[PDB]
């Protein structure tokens, strides 16, 4: 009612010569917010021998206060490719590992799994056994050394493997006929596939997972979790910054 | 007024079945009408009636019901219309929404029920395809949702993509009685796969 | 979105990433 | 024939935001196509084309009773890190950044029964003085009048007023780009009702949409919860 | 003049699937030409244009006797890692991958002597319930009728029915993309013969060709034998 | 088949591999 | 396929003036526009289109009294590191470099009251001999005459005279490119005044603008204060 | 001002620095 | 005189050396 | 004879080797 200002008048609000543009919104571009490296996870290695476990690239669980945590929670359905950096930190005296040969293998959404030592390198007694799937072949293997290695890390790009045209970050259903608990918001292969780190370290070190999700596609906006306690009435939420009264 | 859930419904036949496809004439997927519940004077805000479609209440669609019984999968939308009944002396409002893979449900999955959302949610419920039911303005919320989900069609026995929230915003303030909520679901663009055998 | 170099296409559009239909 | 090269000083350093991508190790993957509706492109769109519901003492509405006068009914420090925003979309989206910019639209939906009527002065008070405390005090400023019973819902635009080309998504001890003012709804009259024994109060929901000129910048990582 | 270069963090790592090749150390080798027939290009071709022979209790055929009724004669969990596939080409080819996709064609060749005749209901039962156990139970589903003595061989297409854009080449404890259903041949009638003292039973071979829409993806390495 | 870079031809088609008649 | 490369000997060295830039880690930042007046481009512009005020015994002017004659009134070693320049813009700007080049303009503004008048011989004496000590000594050189009471201000150009294509911004124990000469103002007559009990002296400000052919080169870092 | 290589544009004008309106 | 590569102009003629009038 | 790269001419034909008349 009445609209454009100055007259005390009922529905009549005042004028607003709305703003110009700068930045063209671009930072809030879902594809851009997601194409960078995130420190998601931290895990330890496996000994070259034993009958070890594969690890799963599932950045959909969350709960850890991390920005990329939420954001993936912001949408119902997601699709993007993957990109890694694995860094391996030291947890003892760095002079313990002279070699430090690390085997890594990537497993695509839905690959077979049981592995036991099965490859045997020998030479001058002693002789090493690497893992049955640590080996090089079909799924990409990546071997790197950490011995003065100016950056104890390795890295690469890996495609959207799932058999699902998109991934439901939420699922009002079960992924199995047996409607068991655990099988709730599940639906199998709703992730990026898996990896196996294995080495004569394993002890002496932890890892550093890092994902970069290029080509981000987000479908169906969802409620965006608060992330901070509710401040008191009629007040602000004061925080420490690059600004502030010095 | 008519509000669309993300997009008008497509009668396209499933990108993932070489298997023979029965399309459902309205006259099969007919129309269904039930009472959700009686919004009462006590139920503080944040409450809600979860209506995950269609299950729990699927036993009651007695025709549409029937074909989805003896058939493995289905793809279909939903014309749905929530109808609260109250006089002009009542106050209060709800917000009813269609939610994609809604979940919390304390695994009472696919069973309609009642809950109290966490708040950040009712605050942001509106971020989904929803409509406002304001007791001094209207008495009907009307929505239409399309098939949706990771698969190009699913098993309604394991998954319900669409689920109506009927959220309590401003408490029911006014005459002592309750205000009965109600809802008419009627399947849109229904399509089945693989007939299952005989119940023996 | 965020890929900005020239060498970003050092590898092919086909090899590098994934491809829709 | 070998190329002559000098190894730039940082050479073996990592850096987590490289504008470039890593080497592929699984090529020739063609992906299945997705119809799936509502793919959003940019976060500002849902924030603009979408109303969130405010936060006051825990509820998303404020009350009018058959007794009120000039006591301000709704008040908020215009800052994203303000209280009555805490619950909302816009506010929470902005946590993902450093600087915000523009006007915000407020939607008040009076929800008292039709037998009922009332009026309010929604006003915006510029960040100088020490905050008004009565209608007759705020009135001299930007405000409009809402007679519930003409529109049962009304929109009000909290403008962007600042030497600041951009503003602070993360406010704190009052700085010059920390606050843009104060939103206040006051009660112009009180609750008139057909029968005051049934309808004695009214609940006005208050929602917040993002401003058309609204924008966000400089993505940031999360500090310690607080 | 030296180029300015930064040594990307992985720099001296190996990676076994590099989309690029190694440096040559023996150039100028021209090779002798090869006429040699049947050079295949892609593995799906031989799998499509080629019938493999199934596996049931060790033999590649199932029997009909002069006594059978509704007892299902041939049954298989539609999964590549199913039993009656174990021996075959298609199945074994797929071990080389993670995901399969499409219909499969079955060829039943009745091989009982010409003095003989019989009929079957080949049916496909969708992966829900708990598996049928009599003809009159399966009949309500997708099936056709085979009267040996019209064609002595018949083809039946096990379709692809799943929300799954792709399926599991490596099945296991029942998942939603682990199975696509059940193939079952039943005995419609029994073995009629000129003289039942000579021909009392019949052997129907059962072969499996790859489906026209059949495809495989995501090459994988071999796990521990089992 | 699987050679996909640009530098894949850093070396000649003649030097790199073998050649049919 | 890997490129063949040789690591130039300096490879991992730093070097603080590389003609090239570092790798970006925060792209897509669009900046707000600036109207803000007086953006200068090059430092020689303000130095040319701007007068600085000289330095003599602490003040930016020299005095004439009703008693003076040939005693030189203003004298300065033409060097940037000269005394009477110390306070000024031009001089201080040049500290940022190694070599200067060109003429400099001097502005003398006689500021004695209008009841007053006087005259001076401003002269420039070439860097040979051992410096003149009386007007009649300097007169034989480049100079002009200033009768305050024709112009109350006058400009005088100290030229560039040297085998030196460039000169020394950092002077010292007398070298051939260390000095270009001597500026001297002498008193041609003395202070005539309406009433000598009120106006007995006059103050001529003396300012320095940069020469049109003036230029600077070879940016340098700061040595120990002295 | 002082950027003089060829590889100075190895990265984009958009990515590298900042941009006025 | 003795500058013979291709990359000899990796840097500009302006940046690299000195310039006469 | 056996020089087969592309970078084989990284250096000039004049600088690299020797030259006949
Ligand atoms: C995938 C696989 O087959 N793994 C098996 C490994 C690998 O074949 C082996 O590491 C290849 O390098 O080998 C295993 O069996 C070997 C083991 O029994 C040793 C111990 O004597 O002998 C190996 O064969 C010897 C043979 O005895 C010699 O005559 C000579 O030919 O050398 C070979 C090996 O150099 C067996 O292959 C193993 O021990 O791990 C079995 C794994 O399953």
């Amino acid at each position: 009612v009445t609209n454009v200002g100055e007259d005390g008048e009922p529905g009549e609000t005042e004028p607003r010569h709305a703003l110009s543009p700068v930045d063209m919104h671009v930072h809030t571009d879902v594809s851009f917010l997601l194409d960078r490296f995130f420190d998601v996870e931290t895990l330890e290695l496996s000994n070259l021998t034993g009958s070890p476990a594969t690890h799963v690239l599932d950045p959909f669980g969350s709960t850890a206060q991390l920005a990329w945590a939420r954001l993936l929670n912001t949408c119902t359905y997601f699709f993007s490719d993957l990109e890694l950096s694995i860094q391996f930190k030291f947890t003892t005296t760095p002079s313990s590992v002279g070699e430090g040969f690390v085997w890594v293998k990537w497993f695509p959404v839905g690959a077979p799994t049981k592995t036991t030592d099965a490859w045997q390198l020998e030479g001058g007694g002693n002789s090493v056994r690497i893992q049955q799937l640590a080996v090089a072949g079909m799924s990409p293997t990546v071997v790197f050394k950490i011995a003065g290695s100016r950056s104890q890390a390795c890295g690469f790009s890996v495609p959207y493997t799932s058999m699902w045209r998109v991934v439901p970050v939420f699922y009002n259903g079960w992924g199995a006929p047996t409607k068991e608990k655990a099988t709730y918001n599940w639906l199998p292969g709703a992730h990026f596939g898996s990896i196996l780190l294995t080495s004569d370290a394993h002890d002496k070190g932890g890892c550093y997972l890092r994902y970069r999700f290029p080509r981000a596609n987000m479908y169906c906006p969802r409620p965006i979790p608060p992330a901070f306690t509710r401040p008191a009435d009629k007040t602000r939420h004061k925080f420490p910054t690059n600004i502030n009264k010095q | 007024g008519t509000t669309y859930c993300y997009s008008k419904p497509d009668g396209r036949p499933p990108s993932t079945v070489s298997d023979p496809v029965t399309r459902l004439g309205p006259t099969l997927s007919r129309h269904y009408t039930f009472k959700v519940g009686e919004w009462p004077h006590s139920q503080s805000h944040g409450h809600a009636w979860i209506c995950p479609l269609p299950s729990d209440k699927l036993k009651k669609m007695g025709s549409f019901h029937e074909v989805v019984k003896a058939h493995h999968l289905v793809k279909n939308g939903w014309d749905v219309v929530v109808q609260v009944n109250a006089s002009f002396a009542h106050s209060g409002a709800l917000c009813v929404a269609a939610v994609p893979e809604y979940e919390h449900t304390h695994e009472k999955a696919l069973k309609w029920s009642e809950l109290e959302e966490p708040a950040y949610t009712y605050q942001q419920l509106s971020v989904f395809p929803h409509q406002l039911l304001n007791l001094r303005t209207n008495s009907s919320v009307h929505l239409v949702m399309p098939y949706i989900g990771p698969g190009p069609t699913t098993n309604l026995t394991l998954h319900n993509p669409w689920t109506i929230v009927i959220l309590i915003l401003s408490e029911l303030t006014g005459p002592g009685q309750t205000v009965p909520v109600t809802m008419s679901v009627a399947p849109i663009d229904a399509m089945v796969n693989g007939p299952l055998p005989n119940p023996e | 979105g965020n890929s900005g170099s020239i060498v970003q296409n050092f590898y092919m559009q086909q090899y590098q990433n994934s491809i829709d239909a | 024939a070998p190329i002559r090269v000098v190894s730039v000083p940082e050479s073996d350093s990592f850096m987590s935001s490289v504008p470039d991508n890593s080497t592929p190790l699984y090529p020739k993957v063609v992906v299945p196509p997705r119809q799936v509706p509502g793919r959003f492109t940019n976060f500002i769109d849902v924030a603009k084309q979408t109303y969130s519901f405010c936060s006051i003492s825990g509820k998303p509405y404020f009350e009018v009773t058959n007794t009120s006068g000039d006591e301000p009914l709704f008040q908020m420090d215009v800052s994203l890190s303000a209280a009555e925003l805490h619950g909302t979309y816009v506010a929470s989206l902005s946590s993902f950044f450093a600087q915000y910019r523009g006007s915000l639209n407020f939607y008040f939906i009076f929800t008292g029964a039709a037998a009922t009527k009332a009026k309010f002065l929604v006003a915006f008070v510029p960040p100088h003085s020490a905050a008004p405390k009565t209608r007759d005090e705020a009135m001299a400023c930007i405000h409009a009048v809402w007679d519930v019973g003409l529109n049962s819902a009304f929109s009000f635009n909290v403008p962007y007023s600042s030497p600041a080309d951009f503003m602070a998504v993360y406010s704190a001890e009052a700085t010059v780009v920390n606050v843009s003012g104060w939103l206040q709804v006051y009660a112009l009259t009180a609750l008139t009702s057909t029968d005051i024994a049934v309808n004695s109060k009214g609940r006005v929901l208050v929602a917040v949409s993002a401003g058309p000129d609204f924008s966000l910048r400089h993505p940031v990582d999360l500090p310690d919860k607080q």
